RNA sequence: AGGGGAUCGAAGAUGAUCAGAUACCGUCGUAGUCUUAACCAUAAACUAUGCCGACUAGGGAUCGGGUGGUGUUUUUUUAAUGACCCACUCGGCACCUUACGAGAAAUCAAAGUCUUUGGGUUCUGGGGGGAGUAUGGUCGCAAGGCUGAAACUUAAAGGAAUUG
């Protein structure tokens, strides 16, 4: 199997959490970035952590992934926010039912008019 | 160095606190022992003691060290913690902290003159624990702590005087028995005499005077 | 051995010590 | 079948205190009832009540303020001998300094205290703090 | 719930429930004047009959004993009073 | 302390009834509620507005009233919610928790989620019961949205609504932002609908 | 200790029922304790139907099924029949399927 | 109330109640039904004063294997016959 | 809780329940105190002016947290018809 | 003591299995199983949980009774019936969820309202064996039931829960 262990899995969060600015869909460039990023021990576990580091970042491309977060996304979801102009006064008048009528008649005031009767 | 976090930790070494009266006033949770070390350092450590147990295990048997501590002042203040460890040492440091965190107020009274300086309690009280019900009552001045070395010792540090004590149960049982003590005394800010019925204008928290001066950033 | 085995082994001691006394009334 | 009146109001009352309520209606009302009411709500351990009258025994509404722990009732009306309400209080009372047991007395239903100043003594039922 | 007025309880929670646990308890059984246009007068007769009320002069019927309230004959007609 | 103009008026009402608000729970309807209103025959039971819409006011006259906006918690682990609190929290001070809520961050310092508010807003105490449930380890007002048939326990002052989905708890969330703005802070002087859309707090889609 | 409410099964208000004969090695047990089961199932079986019809008069016919109620004695119930054994709450819940 | 008769009058009933349930004491069955004079190797007395019949070697109850050393004596105010132990190193070599 | 001569022997006279008058103690880590705000004119609302209630962890966990506000701030004339003393 | 005696079937007898196999499995089948007239009076006769009264908390089902409804369905000409639907209310057999509360726990709307210890009343237990034994009394045709000790021995026996 090929299944990257938490060291791996983790340390690739680490690294996209904090220089997703630098960094890139290509690995041979992550693994570049990685040496002057962050020490690590082996070449070999480097990597297998930037392949990985590239992988997270392929995807985030497409859509976020759960247990990263370098800030930036969330006011992108602010920005990336808005609808409507349509609302729920129109068309005629509100429809209501027998006694959410005697609940307008028995407070308020001013309410178009509009009955049903429901059954069992 | 310190560095608090909560916000009530922040607020104290801010000085903006000064005693745990008013942690308990508003019944401020506390979650960092440093709280009520800068607060009450009068503390003073009591081991009360130290048992093994033992834990079967799929490839082992851990006996780990269960050791129960007591701490306070003999001015109103203790604390009951209890912890278990793999190391004597290591039970005795964990438990004085739990027993820092733990620190609950006694409301001490007199046995029935309005004289110099309360001695005794404000009423009976009990507290149970497991089989243990370790019952309080007040007691003229002189009378001393009528007690087993233990609950003896758990009350002195508390700061009382003279109450009379009576238990039923299988006190041989340190645990449960200490903790029924503990239990006892502090339900004594919790029984309502008229003296208290009193009305009060109801006082605001610290969290929200000194909000700035707590905080994170 | 068994509850209801033992009521029965006395059951029956008696019946032999309820006939031996017999013997001598 | 109903045995004490009186056990069973004040049974409804430390009830009511203790499940947070502030009143409590109780059946069936009695002088006796009354009286005791009346003795707590003197050293105010509840409020006002009425006494509501269905042409029969009667029912009691009572208001608390939550200022009572407990009032219980002494089942047996024992015989106390002024010697002997010292002994009583000190049982079941909280200290030396407040809570009333209260008596009945040749001079009237009240609580031992007054039943001291008046040097009366007599049977016991029941207690207030 | 926590504080309520007992002494003044609403009078539909009161009215649906028992007729013993109302704050003063009191009958739900009424009177009823009742006449079969066979004759001119008028027979006062009880919600809950049991006995098969028999009617003035003509011996007729009238109210049939049901399980609680009488079960009231053909062509009859009545006021609670 | 009464207000004056702060009365239900007319477009409020108009809103309220196009967001179904006032529709309350079926044969589940929990004792602690007289928010109710003469039972609509076949199943519903109606919600006295005016309670909603009082309710509404006393939220607010106790969101504002927390010395730091932003300490003023906004939660929600259902969908039809998460829309509405990030852009509660948005308009408002607040800080929002959609989704998970991740148990211990009242609790326990030490957990990254880790918070310490001084009043929390929730929408349905069924699904975030772990917020109204951990709050109460370390005593925390508790503000909440709740209809006919919702937990009561552990938390103050409800918003009788109806979170039986749609628009509702857009439709209250965001009246919740415009009484909080209209509280103490930047915004008018009377009706004056307010330029944001009723429809920014809404469930979306696909 | 205890170990079910139902203790051995379903008899609150009774003091007696009365016993049926397992199935399978006839041991008495009462009727609220026995483990039933309908054995609905067809008189043909899998892949028979298919020559059946063909070899028949008629056309389709009908085809009716083989209906017999079954009583099993715990034992016998947990031996093969329904059963497994559950977890301590795994056992409180009664939905079939 | 759970049993015990409460009322003010029921004290005859009290008190039976409790001579009845005394019985199972152990102590106080033994007291009463002179246990001590009748049983027993002594009068009911301290001690007694006895006289050596033959010298034992009792061995002792597991977990431990030893001899025990005694001396069956008859008691002089009874004939009753006893077997007594002899403590301490040697001794043994003092009675006869 | 005085003493001989007045000196306000014993410290820490504690919070009690707005809604039940029993007092609210330390390990009440489950009680709640409320700021409701004050108000001026025109909407506004008056920063650090607050009128206040205190409800017990009993009252809370008992359910009654909501209900038992609603009457207490009401008749302090702060809730316009919600409530109602009889049922 | 009569009748009955299909069935199943203590005993017994067999076929097998087994080192043995007085059994488990297979066969034969006495008594019995049913009933009448008398006995017997015991079961884990169990909810292992006395009865009467009060109070304390939510939820949906169902059983019997009753009340309300310009409810549904039955058509005939609409009713009257009947069954069905919804709301409430008494009294049942239970379940659900919580726990203020209780408990050594498992669990418990009672096992709750108990060191803040008293509504009324009945009954039983007081370490384990010895032992439900000995003895006396009594009831029974019997088998046996009720009542029911001691000497002596002994440091545990026991309960619930945890990890193995
Ligand atoms: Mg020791
Ligand atoms: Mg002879
Ligand atoms: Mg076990
Ligand atoms: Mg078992
Ligand atoms: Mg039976
Ligand atoms: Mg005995
Ligand atoms: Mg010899
Ligand atoms: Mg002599
Ligand atoms: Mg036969
Ligand atoms: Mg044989
Ligand atoms: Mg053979
Ligand atoms: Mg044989
Ligand atoms: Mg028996
Ligand atoms: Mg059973
Ligand atoms: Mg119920
Ligand atoms: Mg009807
Ligand atoms: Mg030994
Ligand atoms: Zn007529
Ligand atoms: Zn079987």
């Amino acid at each position: 199997g090929r299944v990257r262990t938490k060291t791996v899995k983790r340390a690739s969060k680490a690294l996209i959490e904090r220089y997703y600015p630098k960094l890139t869909l290509d690995f041979q460039t992550n693994k570049r970035l990685c040496d002057e990023i962050a020490t690590i021990q082996s070449k070999r576990l480097r990597n297998k952590i930037a392949g990985y580091t590239t992988h997270l970042m392929k995807r985030i491309q497409k859509g976020p992934v759960r247990g990263i977060s370098f800030k930036l996304q969330e006011e992108e979801r602010e920005r990336k926010d808005q609808y409507v102009p349509e609302v729920s006064r129109s068309n005629g008048v509100l429809n209501v039912d027998n006694q959410t009528s005697d609940l307008v008649k028995s407070l308020g005031l001013k309410l178009p008019l509009s009955v049903i009767n429901v059954s069992a | 160095g310190w560095v608090p976090v909560t916000k009530l930790g922040r607020l104290v070494k801010a000085g903006k606190i000064t005693t745990i009266e008013e942690i308990f006033l508003h019944s401020l949770p506390v979650k960092e022992f440093q709280i009520i070390d800068t607060l009450l350092p009068g503390l003073q450590d009591e081991v009360m003691n130290i048992k093994p147990v033992q834990k079967q295990t799929r490839a082992g048997q851990r006996t780990r060290f269960k050791a129960v501590v007591v701490v306070g002042d003999s001015n109103g203040h203790v604390g009951l913690g209890i912890k278990t460890a793999k190391e004597v040492a290591g039970a005795i440091r964990a438990g004085i902290i739990i027993a820092k965190l733990s620190v609950i107020p006694i409301r001490r009274g007199y046995w029935g003159t309005n004289l110099g300086q309360p001695h005794s309690l404000a009423t009976k009280t009990t507290g149970k624990c497991g089989s243990v019900t370790v019952r309080l009552i007040p007691a003229p001045r002189g009378s001393g702590i009528v007690a087993s070395p233990a609950v003896k010792k758990l009350l002195q540090l508390a700061g009382v005087e003279d109450v009379y004590t009576q238990s039923n149960g299988k006190t041989r049982t340190l645990e449960n028995t200490l903790k029924a003590a503990f239990v006892a005394i502090g339900n004594t800010y919790g029984f309502l005499t008229p003296n208290l019925w009193a009305e009060q204008p109801l006082p605001v928290s610290p969290l929200d005077i000194y909000s700035d001066e707590a905080s994170a950033q | 051995m068994r509850a209801k085995w033992r009521k029965k082994r006395t059951r029956r001691l008696k019946r032999k010590r309820r006939k031996v006394r017999a013997r001598s009334k | 079948t109903r045995s004490s009146v009186l056990a069973d109001a004040l049974n409804a009352i430390n009830n009511a205190e203790k499940t947070g309520k502030r009143q409590v209606l109780i059946r069936p009302s009695s002088k006796v009832i009354i009286k005791f009411l009346q003795v707590m709500q003197k050293h105010g351990y509840i409020g006002e009540f009425e006494y509501i009258d269905d042409h029969r025994s009667g029912k009691i509404v009572v208001q608390l303020n939550g200022r009572l722990n407990k009032c219980g009732v002494i089942s047996p009306r024992f015989n106390v001998k002024i010697g002997d309400i010292e002994k009583w209080t000190a049982n079941l009372l909280p200290a030396r300094q407040f809570g009333y047991v209260i008596l009945t007395t040749s001079a009237g239903i009240m609580d031992h205290e007054e039943a001291r100043r008046k040097h009366v003594s007599g049977k016991i039922l029941g207690f207030v703090y | 719930v926590l504080v309520q007025d007992l002494l003044h309880p609403t009078a539909a929670s009161e009215a649906r429930k028992h007729k013993l646990k109302t704050l003063v308890q009191g009958p739900r059984s009424y009177f009823l004047d009742v006449k079969c246009p066979g004759c001119l007068n008028i027979t006062t007769v009880f919600s809950h009959a049991q006995t098969a009320v028999t009617c003035e002069s003509c011996s007729t019927i009238l109210c049939t004993p049901t399980g609680g309230k009488a079960k009231l004959s053909e062509g009859t007609s009545f006021r609670r009073k | 302390s009464l207000p004056a103009t702060f009365d239900l008026t007319p477009e409020d009402a108009q809103l309220l009834l196009a967001a179904n608000t006032h529709l309350g729970a079926r044969n589940v309807q929990v004792h602690q509620e007289p928010y109710v209103f003469n039972a609509r025959p076949d199943g519903v039971h109606v919600i006295n507005v005016g309670k909603t819409w009082e309710k509404l006011v006393l939220a607010a006259r106790i969101i504002a009233a927390i010395p730091n906006p932003e300490d003023v918690v906004a939660i929600s682990s259902r969908t039809f919610g998460q829309r509405a609190v990030l852009k509660f929290a948005a308009h408002t001070g607040a800080t929002p928790i959609a989704g998970r809520f991740t148990p211990g961050s009242f609790t326990n310092y030490i957990t990254r989620s880790f918070k310490e508010p001084r009043l929390v807003i929730v929408t349905d105490p069924r699904s975030d019961a772990q917020a109204i449930k951990e709050a109460s380890y370390v005593n925390i007002p508790v503000i909440a949205l709740t209809d006919l048939d919702s937990p009561s326990e552990f938390v103050d002052v409800a918003i009788p609504c109806n979170n039986r989905g749609k628009h509702s708890i857009g439709l209250i969330w965001y009246l919740l932002a415009r009484e909080v703005l209209r509280l103490r802070g930047a915004l008018v002087d009377r009706t004056q609908p307010w330029s944001i859309m009723p429809d920014l707090y809404f469930y979306r889609d696909p | 200790p205890k170990k079910r409410a139902s203790n051995g099964r379903n008899k609150k208000g009774r003091g007696h029922v009365k016993p049926v004969r397992c199935v399978n090695c006839s041991k008495s047990i009462p009727k609220d304790k026995a483990i039933k089961r309908m054995a609905i199932r067809n008189i043909v079986e899998a892949a028979a139907v298919r020559d059946l019809s063909e070899a028949s008069v008629y056309p389709e016919y009908a085809l009716p099924k083989t209906y017999n109620k079954l009583h099993y004695c715990v034992s016998c119930a947990i031996h093969a029949r329904i059963v497994r054994v559950r977890s301590r709450e795994d056992r409180k819940n009664r939905a079939p399927p | 109330g759970k049993g015990k008769p409460r009322g003010l009058n029921s004290a005859r009933k009290l008190r039976v109640h409790r001579r009845n349930n005394r019985w199972a004491e152990n102590n106080y069955k033994k007291r009463l039904l002179g246990t001590a004079f009748k049983s027993s190797p002594f009068g009911g007395s301290s001690h007694a004063k006895g006289i050596v019949l033959e010298k034992l070697g009792i061995e002792s109850k597991q977990p431990n294997s030893a001899i025990r050393k005694c001396v069956r004596v008859q008691l002089i105010k009874n004939g009753k016959k006893v077997t007594a132990f002899v403590p301490n190193d040697g001794c043994l070599n003092f009675v006869d | 809780m005085e003493n001989d001569k007045g000196q306000l022997v014993e410290l820490y006279v504690p919070r009690k329940c707005s809604a039940t008058n029993r007092i609210i103690k330390a390990d009440d880590h489950a009680s709640v105190q409320i700021n409701v705000a004050k108000v001026d004119e025109e909407g506004r609302a008056i920063p650090g002016e607050y009128v206040t209630y205190a409800l017990s962890g009993y009252v809370r966990s008992r359910g009654e947290s909501d209900d038992s506000l609603n009457r207490l701030a009401q008749n302090d004339g702060l809730l316009k018809n919600v409530w109602s003393y009889s049922r």
